[PDB]
C-alpha cells in the first residue's frame, strides 16, 4: 500500500496545496453566508481584461453556469501596483534592478538602461580577456544547461546564480569587449593590430629609450606601451578620463 | 643635494603617498567592520533585506577607492630628483586625505550600524539611513578635493 | 586621423537602422538595449582612441 | 591616562626634535652610527651577560610561581598531586639554570683591552655580540617560563581530576620547555664565536 | 499587442461580480491563470472570525495528513515516482 | 584631446587641472583652453550660482 | 571533476602563449630580463600542451 | 632659499592645510556620526519626522563647508619661495578652523542626538533644538571668520 | 657613499620590506582568530556548514600571500647600491601595505566573527558574508595595488 501510494502521494500533495491558498484568497472577496452574487476586486494586466474575460466566460460555458459573469474596471483612486513583462533574457536585471525599491506607479523602469549599463560597468572594472573569457564559459555552464538546473534545487552549488545566467552571460561579452579595448589578455598584451609607438631603432644594451608618435593605435590602447615606465602614468591617465567622461 | 632639492626630499613624498592608502584602508576598514555587524545583526533576523542593505559597505569601500586614487596620483609625482616643496605638497596631501577618508570611515560604520538596525524594524529609514550615509561619504570627498589641489600644484612650475 | 566623427557617422547609421527594423516580438527591450549598447561601445571607444590621438607623453622603458 | 599622555609627549618631542634637526640640515648629526661606535662595548658585553641571567631568573620565578600557586591550591583536595607535579617546577627552573650556563659562559669572556687601543672590530662585534645574545637568552628563557609555568598550572588542575591527565598533559610542559632549549642554543652559537676583550 | 519593460504596465482595478455558487471554480481558474492579484479587504478583523475558517483548517489538517504520509515514507525504504508529470502540468498550464 | 597640443604652440593645461584652477576665481590663471574657453565659462559658473 | 576546464584552459591559454614565444614576440621574450631561448622554452611549453591534452582527454571519462 | 623665505617654509603651510580639512573633517563626522545615531533611534518611531529631525546633519556638512573653503584658500595661499611667516601664519589658521571646527562639531553632534531623543516625545523641543544649533555652530563661524582675517594677513606686506 | 647613495639607505628598503609582511601578518593573525572563534564557537550546534564558513580565513591566507608577494618583490628590489630615494619608495611601499593589511585583516576577523554567527543561525545569510569578506578583501588588494605600484616606480630613473 505505501508503494501504491507513493506515485500518486507526490502529485496529490501539489494538487491538495491549491485550495489552501484559493480559500484564501476568496476570504478577501467577503463572501457572506446570507449574502449571494459575490462581489470583490483584485489587480489585472489592463491589457489583460479581455483574454481574463473571455477566459472567465469559456469557463462559465465549460461548467455550465447559466447565469452571465461580468466584471467592471473602477475608479482606481488607490494606487496600483507596479509590472513588469520581463522574459527571461532580462528577467535577472530587472529583479536585480528592482532589488533597491519597486518602481513608482508607472514611471520609467530603471531595469532598462541597467540591462546594459551595469554589464558594461562592470566590464570597464574589469578589463581582461582571459577572465572574463573564463566567466563567460561559466555563465554558458548554466544559460545551456538552463532547461536541466531549472528542475534542479539550486541549493549552495549555484544559489542567486540560479537567475544570473544571462546577467553574468552578458557581463562577459562586455569584458570581452573591454578586453579588446584595454588590450590584455589576462594581464599579458597583444599585438595584432598595427605596430604602434616605434621607439628608436637603434638601442644600447641597457638605454632608456623613449618612444615616437608615429600613429594612433586603431583599437584599444597601444600595445606598444606595455612593459614600459610611463605605461602606468599613460594608461591611469586615459582611464581616469574615461571613467568620469563615461560616468 | 640641492638647496631647493635636498637628497631627503622623496621620503616626505614616499610617507605622504603610502599614508594616502593606510589612514583610507584604516577608515574603510573600520566602517565595513561596523557595517558588516550591522549587516549580520539585520539579516540574521531579515534575510532578505540583505543586498538591499549593502549600500553601507559600499559607502565604506568608497575611503579606499578615494585612498587608492589620491595615493597612484601623488605617487606618479614622485622623482629622485623632486624638490623639497614637492615632498611637502605630498605629504600634506596625502595626510589630509587619509585622514578625511579616516573621519569618514568612522561616520560610515557608525551610522551604517545605526541605520541597519533601525532599518530592520521600521520599513522607510533607509532612505535616510542613505543620505546620511551620503553626508559621511561627501566629507571624505571633501577630502579628496583638498588632495587634489594640493597634488595639482605639486608640481607646478617648481624649481 | 580625427575619423572618429565618421565612425559616430557609421554608428549611427546603424542605430537608426536597428531602430527601424526592430525585432517582431517584443519590440522594446531589443529596441533600448541594442542602441544603447552601440552608443557606450562607440563612446568608451572614443576615449580609448581620442586619448591616443594626440599623446602628450610617450612610452619609456630600459628594456629590449 | 596620564602614562599615555606622556608617551605622547615623548612622541611629538622626539618627532619634533627630529624634524627639526632634518630641516637645519643636521640630520647627520643624530648619527646612530656614531653613538653605537663612541660608546664603549663594555657597556653593551656587560648589559648583556647581567640582563640574561636576570632576564632567566624573572622568568623562572615567574613560572614557579604561576605554577605554584596553582598546584598548592589543587593539592587541597587532592595531595597526591604534589611530589609528581613537583616535576613541572624543574622542568620550569632547569630554565634558570640555562641562564647560569649562559652567564657563566659569558663570563668567561670579559677582560680589559689595551687602552683605547682595540676598540675597534673584534672587541665591538663581541661587545654587541654579548648585549643581544645575552637578550636573546634571556628573553627566550622569560617567555618560556611563562609558558612552562602556564602549562604546569593546567597540569596541576588536570592532574586533580585524573592522574593519567598528567602524563598525558606533561606533553605540553615539555613542548613548551624546547623553546627554551632552543633559546640557549641560539644564544650560544650566536654569542660563542666572538673572542674576548682583547 | 501587449506591453514590454519600458515603464511599469498599464495597471487596472477591474470588479469581480463573481457568482456565489460558481466561486470555487471562478477562484480556482482565476488562480491558474497567474494573472491576478486580489486587493486586501474586509482585514480590519481577526484571522479568526472569518468566514473560510472551517474549509481553511481541515484542508490544513490534510496538509498534515500528507506531510505525515511524507515522513513515515522518509522513513521507510521508498521515494516519490511521479514529481516530473505533476510540475510540468501546474507550473505554465493553458486555461483548461 | 582634441587640439595636438605642442603643434599647435600654446601651453597644454594639466591632465585634469582647468576646473580646479577655474574655482578660484574668474580670472583664469593661465593656459587658457581655447579663444575665450578660459574666459566664458564665468557665464556658466554665474549661472549655476544664480 | 573539476580538473576538465583546467586540462581545456591549459590546452588553449597555454598553446597560443607556447606558439607565441616561439614567435619571437617581443612582449614575451627577449626582454633584458625574461630567457632569450625562444623556440627552447617552446619547446617544453608545448610538451606541457601535450601532456594537458593527454590529461583533458583522460578528464573526458565524464560520459 | 634664503633665510628670510626658508627651503622647509612650506612645511608648515602644507601642514596646516591638510589639518584644517583634518579637524574639520573630524568633528563633522563626529557630530554626523552620533546625531545620525540619534536618528536612527528616533525614526524608527516617527519616521515621518525625519526631513526635519534632519537638521544636525547638515549643521556638520556646513562645519565641513567651512574646513574646506578655508583649506582651499589657504591653499591656493602656498608657493615654493613662500615667506616664512606666510606658513607660519597659514599654518596657524588651518589650525584654528580646523580645531574650532573640531570643537563645534563635539558641540553638534552630543546637542542633536540629545535633542533629537528628546524631540522624539515633545514637538516643541524642535525649535530649541536648532537655535541650539545655531548657538553651536557660531563656534565654528567664529573659527571661520578667525582663519579667513588670518590668511588675509598671510601675505599682505609680505617679504 | 653618494651623496644621492647614501650607506645607510639600505635602512628604508629594509624595514619597508619587513613591514610589508610584519603589518600583514599581524592583520591575518587578528582576521583568522576573529573568524576561526566565531567558526568553532557557533558551528558546533550544528556542524555541516563548517566547510562552508571556512571562507574567511580564506580571505585572512589570500592577505597573508599578498604579503608574501609584496614582501617577495620588494626583496628582489634591495640592493646595496641603491639610492636613498630607492629605499624612501620601499619602505612607503611596505608600509602601505602592511598597514592597509592590517585593517583588511581587522575587518576580515570582526566581519567573519558575525558574519559566522548569522550563518550559523540563519543560512541566507552567507552570501552576504562572502560579499562583505569580499570587500574586506578588496582593501588589502587596494593597498597591494599601491605598493606594488610604488616598488616598481622605485627603480627606473636612479643614479
Amino acid at each position: 500500500e505505501l508503494y501504491a501510494i507513493a506515485k500518486e502521494l507526490d502529485s496529490w500533495f501539489q494538487d491538495v496545496t491549491r485550495e489552501k491558498a484559493i480559500f484564501e484568497i476568496l476570504n478577501k472577496s467577503n463572501y457572506d453566508t446570507n449574502r449571494k452574487i459575490l462581489i470583490a476586486e483584485g489587480w489585472i494586466p489592463r491589457d489583460e481584461l479581455a483574454t481574463l474575460q473571455a477566459r472567465l466566460g469559456e469557463m462559465i460555458a465549460r461548467l455550465g453556469i447559466d447565469v452571465p459573469s461580468i466584471i467592471q474596471v473602477l475608479d482606481t483612486n488607490h494606487t496600483p501596483p507596479t509590472f513588469h513583462r520581463t522574459n527571461k533574457f532580462t528577467a535577472g536585471f530587472q529583479s536585480i534592478c528592482d532589488c533597491y525599491g519597486i518602481a513608482q506607479y508607472r514611471e520609467i523602469n530603471a531595469g532598462l538602461p541597467t540591462i546594459v549599463t551595469f554589464p558594461f560597468m562592470f566590464a570597464i572594472m574589469f578589463g581582461d580577456m582571459g577572465h572574463g573569457f573564463l566567466m563567460t564559459l561559466a555563465a554558458l555552464s548554466l544559460v545551456l544547461n538552463e532547461k536541466k538546473i531549472n528542475k534542479m534545487k539550486r541549493g549552495e552549488i549555484f544559489d542567486m546564480a540560479f537567475t544570473g545566467r544571462y546577467i553574468i552571460l552578458l557581463m562577459g561579452v562586455f569584458s570581452m569587449y573591454t578586453g579588446f579595448l584595454y588590450n590584455d589578455i589576462f594581464s599579458k598584451t597583444m599585438t595584432i593590430f598595427k605596430s604602434g609607438w616605434k621607439w628608436p631603432d637603434h638601442w644600447k644594451k641597457g638605454e632608456s629609450i623613449t618612444a615616437t608618435s608615429v600613429g594612433t593605435y586603431p583599437i584599444g590602447l597601444d600595445w606598444a606601451w606595455h612593459g614600459t615606465e610611463n605605461a602606468l602614468l599613460f594608461s591611469n591617465s586615459y582611464k581616469m578620463k574615461l571613467s568620469i567622461l563615461m560616468g | 643635494m640641492t638647496e631647493l632639492c635636498p637628497v631627503y626630499a622623496p621620503f616626505f613624498g614616499a610617507i605622504g603617498c603610502a599614508s594616502a592608502i593606510i589612514f583610507t584602508s584604516l577608515g574603510a576598514a573600520y566602517g565595513t567592520a561596523k557595517s558588516g555587524v550591522g549587516i549580520c545583526a539585520t539579516c540574521v533576523l531579515r534575510p532578505d533585506l540583505l543586498f538591499k542593505n549593502i549600500v553601507p559597505v559600499i559607502m565604506a569601500g568608497i575611503i579606499a577607492i578615494y585612498g587608492l586614487v589620491v595615493s597612484v596620483l601623488v605617487c606618479y609625482s614622485l622623482g629622485q630628483k623632486q624638490a623639497l616643496y614637492t615632498g611637502f605638497i605630498q605629504l600634506g596631501a596625502g595626510l589630509s586625505v587619509g585622514l578625511s577618508g579616516l573621519a569618514a570611515g568612522f561616520a560610515i560604520g557608525i551610522v551604517g550600524d545605526a541605520g541597519v538596525r533601525g532599518s530592520s524594524q521600521q520599513p522607510r529609514l533607509f532612505v535616510g539611513m542613505i543620505l546620511i550615509l551620503i553626508f559621511a561619504e561627501v566629507l571624505g570627498l571633501y577630502g579628496l578635493i583638498v588632495a587634489l589641489l594640493l597634488n595639482s600644484r605639486a608640481t607646478q612650475d617648481v624649481v | 586621423f580625427y575619423t572618429v566623427v565618421g565612425v559616430f557617422i557609421v554608428v549611427s547609421a546603424m542605430s537608426v537602422l536597428f531602430w527601424i527594423m526592430a525585432p517582431k516580438n517584443n519590440q522594446a527591450v531589443w529596441r533600448s538595449t541594442v542602441i544603447l549598447t552601440l552608443a557606450m561601445m562607440f563612446l568608451m571607444w572614443a576615449i580609448t582612441f581620442l586619448c591616443q590621438l594626440h599623446p602628450l607623453v610617450a612610452p619609456r622603458r630600459s628594456d629590449l | 591616562s596620564f602614562s599615555h599622555f606622556l608617551y605622547y609627549l615623548v612622541l611629538i618631542v622626539v618627532i619634533v626634535y627630529g624634524l627639526y634637526k632634518l630641516f637645519t640640515g643636521h640630520g647627520s648629526d643624530i648619527n646612530f652610527g656614531k653613538f653605537l661606535l663612541r660608546t664603549s662595548p663594555y657597556m653593551w658585553a656587560n648589559l648583556g651577560i647581567a640582563l640574561c641571567v636576570g632576564l632567566s631568573v624573572v622568568g623562572a620565578a615567574w613560572g614557579i610561581f604561576i605554577t605554584g600557586s596553582s598546584m598548592i591550591g589543587a593539592g587541597v583536595r587532592a595531595p597526591r598531586i604534589t611530589t609528581k607535579n613537583l616535576i613541572s617546577i624543574i622542568f620550569c627552573e632547569v630554565v634558570a639554570i640555562y641562564g647560569l650556563i649562559i652567564a657563566i659562559v659569558f663570563s668567561s669572556k670579559l677582560t680589559v683591552a689595551t687602552a683605547e687601543n682595540m676598540y675597534s672590530k673584534s672587541n665591538l662585534y663581541t661587545g654587541y655580540s654579548l648585549f643581544w645574545a645575552g637578550i636573546t637568552v634571556g628573553a627566550s628563557n622569560l617567555i618560556c617560563g611563562i609558558a612552562v609555568g602556564i602549562t604546569g598550572a593546567t597540569a596541576a588542575i588536570s592532574d586533580a581530576a585524573d592522574s593519567a591527565l598528567f602524563v598525558k598533559i606533561l606533553v605540553i610542559e615539555i613542548f613548551g620547555s624546547i623553546l627554551g632549549l632552543l633559546g640557549l642554543i641560539v644564544g650560544l652559537l650566536m654569542a660563542g664565536k666572538a673572542s674576548e676583550f682583547q | 499587442k501587449e506591453e514590454a519593460i519600458f515603464r511599469s504596465a498599464e495597471m487596472a482595478l477591474v470588479q469581480f461580480y463573481i457568482p456565489q455558487e460558481i466561486s470555487r471554480d471562478s477562484a480556482y481558474t482565476l488562480g491558474q491563470l497567474g494573472l491576478v492579484q486580489f486587493r486586501d479587504l474586509n482585514s480590519k478583523v481577526r484571522a479568526f472570525q472569518r468566514t473560510f475558517v472551517n474549509e481553511i483548517r481541515r484542508l490544513d489538517n490534510v496538509e498534515r495528513q500528507y506531510r505525515y504520509f511524507y515522513s513515515l515514507l522518509k522513513k521507510h525504504d521508498i521515494k516519490l515516482y511521479e514529481g516530473d508529470t505533476d510540475k510540468y502540468l501546474d507550473g505554465s498550464g493553458e486555461l483548461y | 584631446w582634441a587640439v595636438d597640443w605642442v603643434k599647435d604652440g600654446k601651453p597644454a593645461p594639466g591632465l585634469l587641472n582647468m576646473l580646479i584652477n577655474m574655482f578660484l576665481s574668474p580670472g583664469t590663471i593661465d593656459d587658457e583652453l581655447y579663444p575665450h574657453q578660459a574666459k566664458v565659462q564665468v557665464f556658466l559658473l554665474l549661472m549655476a550660482l544664480v | 571533476w573539476c580538473c576538465t576546464v583546467l586540462s581545456a584552459f591549459g590546452v588553449v591559454i597555454l598553446s597560443v602563449i607556447a606558439h607565441l614565444f616561439n614567435t619571437n614576440h617581443e612582449s614575451f621574450v627577449g626582454s633584458i630580463n625574461d630567457p632569450e631561448d625562444g623556440p627552447a622554452v617552446a619547446h617544453t611549453v608545448y610538451l606541457a600542451a601535450l601532456v594537458y591534452l593527454v590529461f583533458f582527454v583522460f578528464c573526458g571519462f565524464q560520459v
